[PDB]
């Protein structure tokens, strides 16, 4: 059941408990380690608290404090970095971002900068979801802030430390423009993942010639690499690429020989052959507003795209794909 | 009834066994409003297995005073991290259920690989 | 859930089963074990509407639930939804229809001196004969219709609602006998084609309602809908309420006024004629898309996803 049609009474006794709560666990990690039969017994409700906290509205030194708390003096071992990111997007929903938790949110990704010091060391989520994330959100929340820390750490940044130059890569909105050219310096696009990196960041606007020769040499590896036995994976690049080849935005028709080994590949590229016995509606859940008006207007499969669509709304109850065939009429 | 070889990374050691119950395959968006531009198909990939029984191996708990696993055709899957979660029951108690989720690297992009 | 979709395995036994429970009810006929044993036997003949069950057996059942279940627990709407029930799954061959038939002049001889909640009644039965196996007739109806005196008007009004299952001669003394007449007939089958006098007199009606201007008003509407009348002078005839508005003109009526429980009332024929018309076609995915997503209600939702209005 939707959740977020409850109201909320009395906000502030539940603010001085998630108060108490986050200064309790900022005196736990602080000092002196952990009791250990106390850690087990409250840890699990402190993660309950702060995933509840979503829908309470909280006072400025409040979500200050909790904050601090759920990035800074939380044990690891728990919540990696994605599960804490999700965290603060979710107590970020109802409270708009005031200046304080962006310095909270500048200096704690400013010691992650410090973490990456070891190459075997990379930061692991179990979303898949990264500090590059967190930039995203300054740059959502806040469209003008320049770091200065990383900035000076990126000044001083040289050829040895990899992990410092492919993680300044992802954050590069943040950094100021000597910072930028700095880090641009020693950076290349070499492989694909740095490619979408670029293009999150927002630095690749269009397919210039090496992102072309660089997609298609990875395709002509995954031929390579398919052919006796196979392996299923889940690195959704070539259901990117055929997004990219439906929405026009690349117009390079020498892909087509990459019919068959997956799908949700052909069915942007040669919908008309794709075969809608293997669709599987899910599909339809990872595009977006744009993407979706896109396939409305394409109208050859925009039959089969209705039929799955009442079909799916008609057997489950998720009450989501009543919105998504609702909108747009797909 | 599938049988579970949970193992390090480092080595080939097994950690133990088990009997997997239940996989969750919970792949789904994100939110969209505060997540032209170029299209990078947002996604909020996750994985959890939940097993009921498992047999310890003795050798660790022998030298003990990041894994993974193998599901069995049978199907291989890294990159691993328990659960610690724990409530004890006014009953006695009997059978020690556990939970992984997939810890999910920036450099791999993909979680579940299988093998036949 | 969809109850009819999943299979059902050992059909010997389910069927003896069914076969045990129509003996045990037909020999019924003590009331403490009656009053568990009931329910029982009402859920299982409920229920069997999804198993295949051999002829034999079947006529067993049939004749179980048409004569020696009293009125008390199962009434006549509900004995027709069982029945109709029983058969969805198999279709029946002539002795079922045989012993229908025989259940309904066994109602007619009941008519000498009829409760359904659903307020179903022979009429339907008659219907549901009439819809497979077409050439069929009533010859037990057809004598006691020869024998319809003018004094007993219950048994030729019960009658009257079974025209088609009786034969030419049959029926020729119930049309004898038997905007109102106009309507029953057509509704019960008395005529199928509309003589010129039937829209003569709807244009009567029609004239009375205008010079009364400064409740069948809306069938005359429907009926130019189907293309069923066609005397080409109801055009001239608009503006009396918005739903004859609506049939007569899919432009000219104005969209805001419409009342989206008269799509409630539509059937399935010229429902799907409104949908294949698509000169009201935007209107009327409007008005559903809005009623699916600000109200509860769910027949729009079905509306949609079978016709697409």
């Amino acid at each position: 059941c939707s959740i977020d049609k409850i109201r909320f009474g009395e906000q502030e006794k539940i603010e001085e408990y998630l108060v108490g709560i986050a200064e309790e666990i900022t005196k736990q990690f602080s000092a002196n380690g952990m009791n250990v039969v106390f850690y087990t017994q409250f840890i699990s409700e402190a993660k309950a608290a702060l995933y509840f906290a979503k829908y309470v509205k909280l006072s400025e030194e409040g979500l200050g404090k909790i904050v601090k708390a759920l990035l800074f003096y939380f044990p690891e071992r728990d919540l990696d970095i994605g599960k804490r990111y999700v965290w603060l997007e979710r107590l970020t929903k109802c409270n708009e971002l005031p200046k304080s938790i962006i310095s909270i949110i500048d200096d704690f990704l400013v010691l992650q900068a410090e973490k990456h010091i070891d190459q075997n060391y990379s930061e692991v989520s179990s979303n898949g979801l990264y500090s590059r994330d967190y930039g995203a959100l300054i740059k959502h929340f806040e469209k003008n802030f320049i770091s200065k820390r990383l900035s000076e750490i990126t000044l001083c940044l040289t050829q040895d430390k990899q992990k410092q130059i492919d993680f300044l890569f992802k954050l590069l909105p943040l950094l100021s423009t000597n910072a930028k050219s700095h880090l641009l310096s020693f950076k290349s696009v070499e492989n694909i993942n740095d490619l979408m990196n670029g293009i999150r960041i927002g630095l690749i606007d269009e397919f210039t010639p090496e992102h072309e020769e660089l997609i298609i040499e990875y395709l002509e590896t995954r031929k390579v690499n398919y052919i006796g036995i196979q392996t299923f994976s889940s690195n959704d690049y070539m259901s990117t690429f055929g997004i990219w080849y439906f929405l026009e935005e690349i117009n390079n028709s020498k892909m087509e020989e990459f019919i068959g080994m997956d799908d949700q590949y052909d069915f942007f590229v040669d919908p008309e052959n794709f075969d809608y016995k293997k669709f599987i509606p899910s599909w339809l859940k990872n595009y977006n507003d744009k993407l979706l008006g896109k396939i409305a207007g394409n109208k050859h499969m925009k039959h089969h795209v209705i039929e799955v669509l009442k079909e799916r709304v008609k057997n489950s109850n998720d009450k989501r794909y009543l919105e998504i065939l609702m909108n747009y009429f797909i | 009834t599938a049988d579970v070889y949970f193992k390090r990374k480092s080595d080939g050691k097994l950690v133990f066994t088990a009997e997997a119950q239940t996989a969750s395959f919970s792949q789904a968006i994100s939110e969209e409003k505060l997540r032209k531009p170029l299209y990078i198909l947002k996604s909020e990939k996750e994985i959890n297995l939940t097993v009921k029984n498992a047999f310890f191996d003795l050798e660790w708990l022998a030298m003990t005073q990041r894994y993974e696993v193998e599901y069995r055709i049978y199907i291989q899957f890294p990159n691993v991290s328990p659960s610690g979660e724990f409530e004890m029951s006014l009953e006695n108690g009997l059978a020690p259920e556990i939970k992984f989720e997939a810890l999910a690297d920036t450099d791999t992009d993909e979680m579940a690989v299988v093998i036949e």
